[PDB]
RNA sequence: CCUGCGGCGGCCGCAGGAAGAGGAACGGAGCGAGUCCCCGCGGCGCGAUUCCCUGAGCUGUGGGACGUGCACCCAGGACUCGGCUCACACAU
């Protein structure tokens, strides 16, 4: 895949075709990770996400 | 049989040529409708229709493998009035 | 010292600005009457029991690039053990983007969600070199507005509102385009037309959907791993805190329309299918027009159906009786609230008078 | 025991790594293959015959007792195992060859709690494993290890023998066995039913050891702070027959035993002086070292003897442990 | 060049600067033979079936959901792992231009002393909470 | 400045103002400034239980030395177990059931029989025991389910084989069985050596704890010197353990009606709190600030903002005594016309 | 012995003269207490005593029968139980 | 009785099994003292605690 | 080696360094005979029945509620007392490893002059005020 | 006539209703009882030779033997009531 992006200060995606943010950071892939329906590693993902406190539960609640 | 003006030469593609569709009240031609010159020999059949509703284009595939250089920068094809449809049908 | 809430005389205004998603700003609503009897039925949309909360929910999902939309929908339906599930519009089995996934009871507005303005971003590749970089932008601005399109076979007409290119690579002949289009518009045909205009020829390599109706990517986006993680976490730890971050109530799709609060008795009558008559109305938002799309809601803030407005705001402010609006699409389950319509002064005397003769 | 048994060998280097350490007894195997050693690190050591141990069986908090299997033929690996009791852990059983755990016997309270055994001892037939608890002894079976047992009530609700049972022994002559408690009493119980048949007393401290004579009529006993070694008999019922003399200053077990032939009796002492008798007349007395002498064991087949050293030190604000072996001449 | 930027939130436990070169040389000498594993997929199919060894993870890979389960199947089987800064350099060491995020190393006789030194070094790293 | 005001009256400024007019009375008192006779009758003690005595005996001692009539505790602790215990004096035993079912915590020590690799293995075995789990009484043979929210490892001692674990669990779970299961998991074995409750419900061990030498000293000092400055630091009012609920402020004429048993009605309501849902337990407080009753809500915080009359909540349990405010029901803009009819 | 038997679980490792078995059975059914455990040959080897673990995937242990050793069994093993003994887990669901 | 503890800078129990503070101080026991119902030394305890200004009354009031 | 840390707030009056040694020697000489009292239970039991002597208290006992009543139980009978820095050293002087908080020394003729000089020094101790 | 669902922009099939939108005390509290649930080898003090013990037996911040006495083994919740009491309350 060729689609790359880097977030600016406002916090929205800025899509680009290069590999480096003009300030000198690498760019993520705009597409998500591939998914297998018969996956079994939810526990393994949950444990690390909890341990490093980057889980979506630990994030502040969205504004409503 | 007498035929009506259809399009003009714009520029040649890698395979076909690109034509600007100017006609009475901007009527849309049939798909793959045969296109003739004033000398009545056919040049090809229109490949597809695209562009804006009021001002749109169309590309015709060449016949008999003529080179694209045989057409001048602005010539004027001709099509029979029988093989075309009115614009207001779609709107 | 002594602590006590002293009595005052000056009035104090409520502050409903930070209230929940559809209960927002009842203070700004014009008021007709405040004399009715509420019942102990229903609940706030945000605080439903998790069962009923996922039935009337939706997922702003990020679609994975390998499968198709109909396959993704089946995956989600299998994960959540729900019975029915729709989507916001079919995507090619190779493109990614945002795909609203209406769960069992939120499918009723899938037709309204499908026919909504959408946005796309993608990559077009050219078979041969171009004069420069701005030629692509120039040829992109030429082809916009109402346009002729074909399904890649009867020719159809769609419109494109605005377009822009981000950057172009002269070495790989690659450019990124940003487009805003109606529902059903084809982008592969757009790339083909761009190539034909340039006189070179082109094709669609990559394409991602950014905006889908009201929900965007700068929003509570959810990946396919998140749904499975949430369901497993619930099943194992009995912790519902992660499901409520992927599943949102359907009322979040309805926060740009006009509101019309309704009595408790007037609720179940409309669900069974009935006109919207003046006595049931309690509050109404200003700015209503004729033949406009409005959403009527209960006092607790949950949408009951969708309506087409007959009287404008001024007429409904100054009127004796009539018909407020006509049903368009009924959203709530039928017997949520109890049914009580035959009771009342006018109806009671009418079915009493006809009883005599 | 003509004069001053000769010094064969010894082991002293390993215990020096600890700032304070001491030995807690020694026992020969029922055939003579190897010795068993206890230390203040709760580590068991086996020496085969400066000696170096072939095994190091690390334990838990504090080891109350241990014993060799009642058969212990070195040819067959299935009879070479050693039992062990700790402060809180259950009755571990180890493999005497590779030094790994084999089985485990567990003792559970009335409130379903784990109660360690203070004294354990196998059976002459080798099938059962008796244990020593507070006012009770819990029979077991080597076959089918686990938590099932057969509680025997040492102290009935009214009468009996109280205190922590600290030593168990059997009599080869008749089907009888005896137990000793920290409450300064000796009991006698039949094997089949377990009904008490006598009781004993006359010690000034907690009884820590028992022994028996090959005839079975005579048997001896020791204590924790009593200088005497009572000499009992199972035929006269006149409980005390003779007495002996030794120094017991501290509250630690001092090991005595009786020769394979059945006539020589050896015992340790707190001063560190080993003393010998003949069967009740002293024969020899020699000093293996200056520190305390607690463990004394006699080889079953050939004339041999080993002694253990060590004692606690009590300091105030503002000397080594050794294992020795000696050669005798019955 | 040492720029410790664009690291995953789960980058710990990161390797030391010298351990980077040591692991690079070990992976090189393992690639000279057929005792090496490449790709997340092969990593799952060959870690599940035993094959105790070393696994090296890239520290600048996003999204993190592509390989997040490896640092838990490791403890489920008591295997060691360690993170390294870059994936392009890891792929270059592995012997290709396209980068990779996971590399698994297996023991062999030729680099046995270096492999054992790296293995004891890895297990001595500090443990993040 | 309103955040410094007392409990169940703190931050009342950030409430939904319905009306501001009522007739203030002179009866009733603040919770902290009550007469010492009733400040003790409506109170709880955040104890620190000793080891030797049971749980149904420490409260007996507290009753027999405080000279009261009835007492109850939050969670039954077996002898040799210490930590937070909440004892309620008779007019507070109403709130016992909301205390006996709360989120407990523990700190303990497990004795592993045989040697293991280290602390990482035991921490992993702890992590594999989190969430709904099967349980069984340590000592009626039935299998049930209890939940363990969290776990952690404090320290490990390889020499003695001693491990310290922190557990966030629910009410009814058995650590004496969790340790047996954890021993079975590692294969070596285990037993429970040490146990201590660190948190019971809302009252933690960080603040407001007193031993039973404080309770005796306060009683002696009061009985002899007629000084109660020390009892005020040992006993705390009921409102201390109702601070997390949803509030409902009323006016003086409604208080005695509710205490007699009339359902809350919107004409009597004075202020209501943002975030009330149907079938949610709320607290009904007086203008002084005082727990009138435990009320099951019947009108969402938005329904209240629209309607003008009707049932607003029904009472689950009423706390105050029958006659604490005068009878002021039966005389208002309405309900008097019906008497004229 | 019963005429038919059902999959119960697999051997994992022994603990203090007792075998600890993972529970892999059809659906999530749970065994009784003191329910005899059978091998592939339909012969008694023990009894279920201690059930523990999460509600989804739990463990259980077996008290071995007479003259049975905890070392006889393989690392991976398979045990059978009388179907008349199991009971559904909907009872233990909330 | 093996459980010990010591207080960190923030002032909450930091449970440990050793007998010394990481800074070389002793660690208090985690249990309260044994209690007898019919104790008679309340006056003796109060007078000394008053004398050394460690009685609970002299401590600043908690926030409520 | 005199670090004044980990002391109870009721430590005063504190014995000096040389006085500490004198008390330790006196306790040794006293425990040479059976004229000694060990433990709060015994000291509290036998203060009730008179038996005037000298009381020494451990200065680092926590919690203080186990023995806090002794400084005034002495005052009700007019007995001298003093605090020593450590309890482990007090147990060592008593002749044991396990520490204790209170030791009550009784007079006897063997150590009478040292006991008397210690007693007259204790009465000469000052007060914090 | 209206709405919901399914079937091949429309049609067909089945199902629900036919609907102007009531009620400013109807139906409660605090107790007690019956039925279910919840959940006497212990705990405290004293006496007697300094009653014994720094045990490798946990322990002197305590452990054990004999005489002794004492106190603690509940309070909450659901169901029924063919029970008592207070009220039957829209809050000026």
């Amino acid at each position: 895949m060729f689609l790359q992006y880097y977030l600016n200060e406002q916090g929205d995606r800025v899509y680009t075709l290069k590999k480096f943010d003009p300030m000198g950071q690498q760019t993520c892939s705009a597409h998500p990770a591939r998914f297998s329906p018969d996956d079994k590693y939810s526990r393994h993902r949950i444990t690390i996400k909890k341990r490093f406190k980057v889980l979506m539960t630990q994030q502040p609640r969205p504004v409503l | 049989e007498r035929v009506v003006l259809l399009g003009e030469f714009l520029h040649p593609c890698e395979d076909d040529i690109v034509c600007k569709c100017t006609t009475d009240e901007n009527k849309v031609p049939y798909f793959n409708a045969p296109v003739y010159l004033e000398n009545k020999e056919q040049i090809g059949k229109v490949d597809e229709i695209f562009g804006q509703l009021r001002d749109f284009y169309f590309s015709v595939k060449l016949s008999e493998n003529m080179k694209a250089s045989s057409f001048k920068k602005l010539q004027k094809f001709y099509i029979d009035p029988y093989k075309l449809l009115p614009l207001q049908r779609f709107l | 010292e002594e602590f006590l809430i002293k009595p005052e005389s000056k009035v104090a205004k409520l502050d409903t600005s930070q209230w929940p998603l559809l209960l927002k700003n009842f203070d700004k609503l014009n008021v007709r009457t405040t004399h009715y009897t509420p019942l102990a039925c229903g609940s706030n949309p945000l605080k439903r029991e998790i069962g009923d909360y996922i039935r009337t929910g939706f997922i702003n999902l990020d679609k994975p690039s390998n499968p198709s939309s109909h396959e993704v929908v089946a995956w989600i339906r299998r994960i959540l053990r729900v019975e029915k599930t729709g989507h916001s519009g079919t995507l090619d089995p190779k493109v990614t983007g945002c795909l609203i996934v209406c769960i069992e009871r939120a499918t009723r507005l899938v037709k309204s969600q499908q026919s909504a303005g959408k946005e796309y971003v993608g990559i077009v590749r050219l078979h041969n070199a171009i004069e420069g970089g701005t030629q692509l932008s120039r040829a992109l601005e030429t082809l916009t507005g109402a346009l002729f399109q074909r399904p890649p076979r009867q020719l159809r007409v769609r419109t494109i509102y605005e377009s822009k290119m981000i950057e172009y690579d002269p070495e790989r002949r690659l450019g990124i385009f940003w487009v805003s289009c109606e529902a059903g518009t084809y982008i592969r045909t757009l790339c083909v037309h761009l190539g034909l205009l340039l006189g070179v020829g082109g094709q669609m390599q990559e394409l991602r959907r950014v905006r889908s109706g009201v929900m965007s990517e700068k929003d509570h986006m959810v990946t396919m791993h998140d749904v499975l993680d949430a369901q497993w976490l619930y099943d194992n730890h009995k912790d519902e805190s992660y499901l409520r971050r992927v599943v949102y109530p359907l009322e979040k799709l309805l926060t740009s329309h006009k509101r019309l609060v309704m009595k408790d008795s007037a609720v179940n009558a409309i669900c069974y299918g009935a006109k919207i008559m003046l006595p049931g109305v309690l509050r109404y938002e200003d700015g209503i027009e004729v033949n406009q799309e409005i959403v009527v809601i209960t006092t607790k803030g949950e949408a009951i159906c969708m309506a087409i407005a007959l009287m404008t705001t001024a007429v409904i402010s100054t009127c004796d009786h009539g018909i407020v609006a006509k049903i368009k699409r009924v959203i709530m389950e039928r017997d949520t609230y109890p049914r009580k319509w035959g009771l009342g002064p006018k109806a009671s005397q009418k079915k009493l008078m006809i009883k005599q003769g | 025991f003509s004069q001053l048994p000769r010094f064969l060998s010894g082991s002293w280097s390993e215990f020096s790594t600890q700032p304070e350490n001491f030995l807690k007894g020694c026992k020969w195997a029922p055939d003579g293959s190897c010795i068993l050693t206890n230390s203040a690190d709760n580590i068991l050591r086996i020496y085969n015959l400066e000696m170096v141990p072939v095994l190091r069986m690390v334990e838990g908090d504090t080891i109350y007792d241990y014993c060799w299997y009642s058969l212990m033929s070195s040819a067959q690996p299935d009879t070479s195992y050693v039992a062990s009791s700790s402060r809180e852990n259950p009755i571990h059983i180890w493999d005497a060859f590779t030094g790994e755990l084999r089985a485990s016997f567990r003792a559970y309270n009335h409130l379903d709690e784990l109660t360690a055994a203070h004294s354990l001892c196998f059976s002459p037939d080798g099938s059962q494993l008796f244990c020593g608890f507070n006012r009770t002894v819990r029979v077991f079976s080597t076959a089918r290890p686990g938590r099932d047992c057969e509680v025997r009530a040492t102290f009935a609700k009214k009468q009996g023998q109280s205190g922590i049972i600290s030593c168990i022994a059997f009599s080869p002559a008749q089907p009888l066995y005896a137990c000793g408690s920290y409450g300064r009493s000796l009991g006698l119980y039949a094997w089949d039913d377990g009904s008490p048949l006598a009781l004993l007393g006359g010690h000034q401290g907690g009884i820590t050891h028992l022994c028996f004579h090959p005839d079975g009529n005579r048997f001896f006993s020791g204590a924790r702070k009593d200088a005497e070694l009572l000499c009992w008999d199972l035929r006269q019922s006149g409980y005390p027959l003779w007495s002996l003399g030794r120094e017991v200053t501290t509250n630690q077990r001092i090991y005595f035993d009786l020769d394979p032939t059945g006539q020589f009796l050896v015992s340790g002492s707190t001063s560190g002086a080993v003393s010998v008798w003949d069967t009740p007349e002293p024969v020899l007395s020699f000093l293996p070292q200056k520190d305390c002498t607690n463990g004394v064991s006699l080889h079953p087949s050939l004339p041999l003897l080993a002694t253990a050293s060590g004692q606690r030190v009590f300091p105030e604000p503002t000397l080594l442990s050794t294992r020795h072996v000696h050669l005798e001449c019955r | 060049q040492e720029l410790l930027v664009n690291q995953n939130p789960i980058a710990q436990p990161l390797a030391s600067r010298r351990l980077t070169r040591k692991l690079y040389k070990c992976i090189k000498k393992a690639v000279k033979q057929k005792q090496i594993r490449r790709g997340v997929k092969e990593v799952q199919k060959f870690v599940n079936k035993g094959e105790k060894g070393i696994m090296v993870l890239a520290g600048d890979t996003l999204p993190i959901e592509v390989y997040c389960h490896l640092p838990v199947m490791c403890e489920d089987r008591n295997l060691p792992y360690v993170y390294i800064p870059s994936k392009t350099d890891l792929g270059a060491a592995a012997g290709s231009k396209r980068p990779t995020c996971v590399i698994m190393v297996k023991p062999h006789e030729e680099y046995q002393e270096a492999y054992d030194e790296c293995l004891e070094e890895v297990q001595s790293l500090p443990l993040p909470l």
